[PDB]
């Protein structure tokens, strides 16, 4: 339930990732919590309430 | 037992890290610019290229 | 007459169709749910 | 070919046997061994 | 609290053709008017190394021999796409306010970061169709090892 | 070919091997696949063919053993009579076919 | 670590045996590895293979944990005195004792104001408010550093 | 995912000669069947010869054109075809393919074509034993009475001798429509013409169940006063066997023919598939022409 | 209310698309797997019981 | 994304958000001071 | 861990695989099986019945 | 699986002989030795 609009909009710091398996896998067997996983682009990043 | 010897046949696949080797220009590339091709909706335009 | 009856009302995208559910006065309702969807409107043609 | 005996006993002298023993082949009276031609038996399980 | 401590937004590495060690095998060159051929054939001619023998014994002729080959075609995609909000947001600005500008420099960075995205899918891919018609010609060990 | 183009050069880092005054080098391909959809090419399904019998019948007028110090049955004409056989999983364990 | 380059995507019923297999293979073939075997090579191998087992961290401070003559520390073991003394003597051509930096203190690290005020009023907070600020004004949409 | 790409690149594998891009060359503007819809996809699935079986039911052939998706060919080059799948109700030019002079105003249906084979004698993009089967496109009463001819076969076999049908298909397949003979190949029976006599079977007997007494003695009574050409070639027909209508109204007889209207309709949509182009203006060799409804 | 006569759903400006929904009872499908493409119709089947 | 050759159905751009949080895990020591001292 | 106690092996399938190292009395109190023997935490022998 | 025995002298022939035996199951008529899978025995008591 995160603000993913938070996550989208703000500034992000880049890094050279490493994920040990590849990261659908880690995706689609829930490693983490919370995981947005939209394919394509998603406006709803736009509106701002 | 009846007068009956059945032979099996099976097969078995195994996952298999390949390795290939090659001499220097062995195959000559000829390449292109890529093409932009457009795609207009209403709610989304993709591209193609 | 006109034992059944059909129209074209649209098409998706095939791969939004999911479930979830409508909310009036705290009342579920299951739905299913299709995202990228255009109308397409026509007549009642039937068949018997 | 592949490792396949008659018998439980011509089994269990490939168990007890060393390293290598999957490559022989030995027959009883109304039993025997086919051994493996390659040692995948031996060693692609084996690697650990 | 609730401490967001950082966000993290991923660096692609921005591997190319000629950057990694498999272009060794490639002799990759531009060619505008690609698509207006349909093959390219390469000829070559030889004549044998013929060598003297002693009477009392057939010796050799002069043979000619030609060989021909021919190119192959393997074309590639990558179809990226955008929202008509963020084709809105690129162009269209309005009433000056802060998160408008927000909004335009989010709808130029996504543009920006899918041009970079699909650069970096056609390098990975022009990699792995080279490697595809590679592999599709190369026999296996033990036959060169016996030839 | 060689006349058209590859104009200017670059210097970069990679890793050779030498074999038999043969350089060539040696490169691994998980960088282009590391978060990707597709499959490596190079990870392949190789596959190999088995056959083994079950239920056969050697000849008893030339009938004989080799493993007599080894192993002893006991006098069943069940014992003298192929009718199962016994293979190996994938795991390192003993599996019956009837 | 040995799976991670074929699947890519959720799991199959076959991956998932072939990782059960691997699971009931190393757990029977790794338990008291130490008192079960005590050759070098072998042990070399396990841990260089623990060692690339892990994947490296998200944030990595380059100039602390500095090896003189400009060696970097890529991780750390720790064990009990016997296991360590143990390996100590099993592979003496590999252990250096050698003096690193080290961190001298802790990381302070502290709120700013208008974290503090974000902090009481909407319960939460952003830290480096004021460089989020700051790239989200000027359209830089990446830091140089977090927190 | 991905929507649907108004532009598909075809892309030829194998090696083509001159000769084929110069007879592809000729191909432009013309109508070409996917199975499926990629933005880049391979030779095989386009065109029709994928899809020729041993069977060679003209019926089972006419129910998978129906579901395949139509495209118009475009921008002919090396190793590549540029394909326009055509949308609802624009203006597009198209290139004719079958050996049917064309007109103005009529609709038009596609159809699988007829003689296919090696005896039609094509040359169309042979390669790697895979030809290039161009759908035909009719117009409206050729494609009306091919269905026609088709269900009138099917209707013929039933318990009838195999040389009454050698003796019906003599009769039944030479088609003259606008100056210009057809014929129709392999009439054999299928199950899917199976469903199409079950279902015109059903309508008949529907139909003449709900024909009231006025509608089955109109034609008696026309043909005792009036007297034309027409009303006797369409009365020897009919079999052999001033009064007041023994009862009449208006609002169940209107129901009567608004349901008999709909059993029409259920009858009529054998024959006719379905409009697909609407021609506004052809070229005057009968080449091409320009049409809506796509 | 505003409804559509053709056309895509959305919010004004774009923003978001919006979803068609129907309850599970009258949904309907008649294969086992979807193609690409599909398009979603209207049935009134009428028992004369 | 790999560009797919022809004929083969290839993937469309995709981003994903993953959540990481912190653990707690507080520590404390009990001791005791007489009052001869006070 | 875990091991069985009066586990009946056929008779018809009836083998032995050591019978130079050992050699039993033919009365069936070896010969049938009816009690183990297991190792204790020092190595030694202990009977389960 | 632990190691088990049947009778006195199968197991006076297991301890008795070299080490690896212990990975070893030889079958009697009757007797049987099933064999630990890991030699903790061997490990355990070797380490002492």
């Amino acid at each position: 339930m995160e603000n993913w609009s938070a996550l989208e909009l703000l500034p992000k710091v880049g890094i050279p990732t490493d994920f040990l398996t590849h990261v659908k896998t880690s995706a689609g067997e829930e490693m983490f919590e919370a995981l947005r996983i939209y394919y394509g682009d998603d406006p709803e990043r736009y509106n701002i309430h | 037992h009846p007068g009956f010897a059945l032979t099996a046949v099976r097969t078995d696949t195994f996952e298999v890290d390949m390795l290939l080797y090659s001499g220097k220009s062995c195959t000559s590339v000829i390449i292109n610019n890529p093409i932009v091709t457009k795609e207009e909706r209403d709610i989304s335009t993709t591209y193609h290229v | 007459l006109c034992t059944g009856v059909i129209q074209k009302l649209g098409w998706c995208l095939a791969d939004d169709i999911h479930t979830s559910f409508l909310v009036h006065k705290e009342l579920k309702l299951s739905v299913v749910r299709l995202d990228n969807f255009s109308v397409e409107l026509g007549d009642f043609r039937e068949f018997v | 070919p592949i490792l396949s005996t008659t018998t439980l006993a011509l089994m269990e002298t490939k168990l007890k046997g060393g390293a290598g023993a999957f490559a022989t082949s030995e027959t009883h009276f109304g039993n025997y061994v086919v051994g493996e031609i390659i040692p995948l038996q031996q060693s692609m399980l084996f690697n650990s | 609290f609730e401490a967001i401590f950082g966000t993290f937004c991923n660096r692609l590495e921005w591997v190319y053709f000629l950057t990694s060690g498999l272009a060794a095998a490639a002799h990759a060159i531009k060619f505008h008017d690609l698509n207006k051929l349909t093959t390219g054939k390469m000829l070559f001619h030889v004549q044998v190394p013929r060598v003297a023998s002693g009477a009392g014994l057939p010796t050799s002729r002069q043979t000619t021999i030609m060989v021909t080959k021919y190119s192959e075609k393997s074309p590639i995609t990558i179809p990226f796409e955008l929202s008509a909000a963020c084709l809105t947001y690129l162009r269209e600005t309005f009433e000056g306010t802060i998160l408008d500008k927000i909004l335009n420099v989010e709808a130029m960075h996504t543009v920006l970061r899918a041009l970079k995205n699909t650069a970096d899918a056609m390098e990975r891919g022009l990699i792995h169709s080279f490697l595809q018609t590679l592999l599709r010609k190369a026999p296996p060990y033990f036959v060169v090892q016996t030839l | 070919l060689s006349q058209a183009g590859a104009h200017s050069l670059t210097p970069l880092s990679m890793d050779v091997i030498r074999l038999g005054e043969k350089t060539v080098i040696m490169e691994n391909l998980r960088r282009v696949y590391k978060n990707t959809d597709t499959k490596d090419p190079l990870e392949r399904n190789v596959d190999l063919t088995f056959f083994f019998p079950v239920g056969l019948y050697l000849p008893e007028d030339r009938g004989y053993t080799t493993v007599e110090s080894k192993v002893k049955l006991n006098d069943t004409v069940r014992n003298a009579l192929p009718t199962t056989a016994y293979l190996l999983n994938r795991d390192r364990a003993v599996q019956k076919i009837d | 670590v040995e799976n991670a380059t074929l699947a890519r995507q959720a799991l199959n019923r076959i991956q998932r045996s072939n990782i059960l297999q691997s699971f009931k293979a190393k757990m029977l073939a790794t338990l008291f590895l130490l008192n079960r075997t005590r050759d070098r090579d072998y042990v070399l191998k396990f841990l260089t293979r623990l060692a690339e087992a892990a994947t490296d961290s998200i944030l990595d401070n380059p100039t602390t944990y500095t090896t003189s003559s400009g060696a970097k520390i890529s991780g750390v073991m720790v064990s009990t005195a016997n296991v360590m003394q143990i390996i100590m003597s099993l592979l003496s051509s590999h252990i250096t004792k050698e003096t690193v930096s080290a961190p001298a203190t802790y990381g302070n690290f502290v709120l700013s104001p208008e974290n503090a005020v974000t902090a009481i009023s909407y319960h939460s907070i952003l830290a480096d408010f004021n460089s989020y600020k700051a790239h989200l004004t000027s359209g830089q949409p990446h830091l140089p550093n977090d927190s | 995912m991905a929507a649907m790409e108004a532009n598909i690149f075809c892309t030829f594998d194998h090696k083509l000669s001159i000769a084929d891009v110069g007879k592809l060359t000729k191909l432009v503007a013309a109508v070409v069947p996917i199975p499926q819809r990629l933005h880049l996809i391979k030779h095989y699935q386009l065109g029709l010869h994928q899809f020729v079986d041993h069977t060679r039911g003209y019926v089972r052939l006419r129910g998978l054109l129906r579901n395949m998706t139509l495209t118009l060919m475009r921008r002919v080059e090396g190793n590549q075809i540029l394909l326009h799948v055509p949308t609802h109700g624009l203006l597009y030019t198209v290139l004719n393919t079958g050996p049917v002079t064309w007109e103005k105003g009529d609709a038009l249906c596609v159809l699988p074509p007829l003689f296919h084979g090696p005896l039609a004698r094509e040359n169309l993009l042979t390669l790697g034993q895979w030809e290039l089967v161009l759908p035909w496109i009719v117009p409206m009463p050729l494609a009306l009475e091919i269905n026609q001819r088709l269900l009138i076969m099917g209707l013929f076999s039933l318990d009838r001798s195999y040389e009454e049908v050698k003796a019906a298909v003599q009769q039944l397949q030479t088609i003259t429509f606008r100056d210009a003979t057809f014929t129709i190949p392999d009439p054999v029976i299928d199950q899917h013409l199976l469903i199409d006599m079950k279902t015109a079977c059903l309508s008949m007997s529907m139909v003449a169940n709900l024909a009231s007494e006025l509608t089955m003695t109109y034609v008696r009574k026309l043909a005792l006063e009036d007297s034309s050409m027409l009303l006797v070639k369409c009365q020897e027909l009919l079999m052999r066997l001033p009064a007041r209508p023994q009862h009449v109204s208006p609002d169940d007889e209107i129901a009567r023919l608004s349901a008999l209207f709909v059993m029409l309709r259920q009858l009529d949509d054998l024959i006719r598939e379905q409009v697909v182009f609407t021609v506004c203006d052809v070229s005057p060799d009968n080449k091409s022409a320009t049409c809506i409804f796509k | 209310l505003t409804c559509v006569m053709r056309g895509y759903l959305y919010n004004t400006l774009k923003t978001e698309v919006f979803a068609l929904m129907i309850p599970k009872d009258m949904y309907l499908t008649w294969e086992e797997t979807r193609g690409r493409l599909q398009y979603v119709y209207l049935i009134i089947v009428y028992d004369y019981d």
